[PDB]
């Protein structure tokens, strides 16, 4: 649904690096170089950010509003 | 088919970009259509594509 | 109240649509306001969605 704040394995703060990651996707950066620039050395945070699906906007499209 | 007829036909539904032909915006998005992702009117989509 | 006619991006259409942790306001209790200076008690990253 939404990006988790904490990483499951280590616990590094990753929720604050989601939208900026999307910015790196709006820019010309690929996946690997963007994850490297975000400061994710260990592969657990890379999996957390890469394998995450942004389903919050799809649900808000069905929100009452 | 004669080349002049094909040219006249494509001039009404396409535009010239770098020597190639790209279909017009209004052809892909009719006046009653909308964006399948955002739901914005087709006029904004045509302006953006132009 | 003031936005473009289309405003496809949610940023222009809506305000405060993403509740970041910066909106958190520390409410002092008793004498915590005097002991802790302003700006010390706050979220760490200030950008968590
Ligand atoms: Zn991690």
């Amino acid at each position: 649904m939404i990006i988790p704040v904490r990483c499951f394995t280590c616990g590094k703060i990753v929720g604050n690096k989601w939208e900026a990651y999307l910015g790196l996707l709006q820019a010309e950066y690929t996946e690997g170089d963007a994850l490297d620039a975000l400061g994710l050395k260990r592969y657990c945070c890379r999996r957390m950010l890469l394998a995450h699906v942004d389903l919050i906007e799809k649900l808000l499209n069905y929100a009452p509003l | 088919i004669d080349s002049v007829a094909v040219l006249r036909g494509i001039q009404k539904v396409a535009m010239l970009v770098q020597g190639n032909w790209v279909v017009k915006s209004d052809i892909l998005y009719p006046k009653d259509s909308s964006s399948p992702h955002s739901g914005v009117p087709a006029e904004v989509l045509c302006r953006g594509r132009d | 109240p003031h936005a473009a006619k289309d405003s496809s991006d949610p940023n222009e259409l809506y305000v405060n649509h993403k509740v970041y942790t910066r909106h958190m306001t520390w409410i002092p209790l008793g004498n915590q306001a005097d002991l802790f200076p302003e700006g010390t008690i706050r979220p760490v990253h200030d950008d968590i969605l």
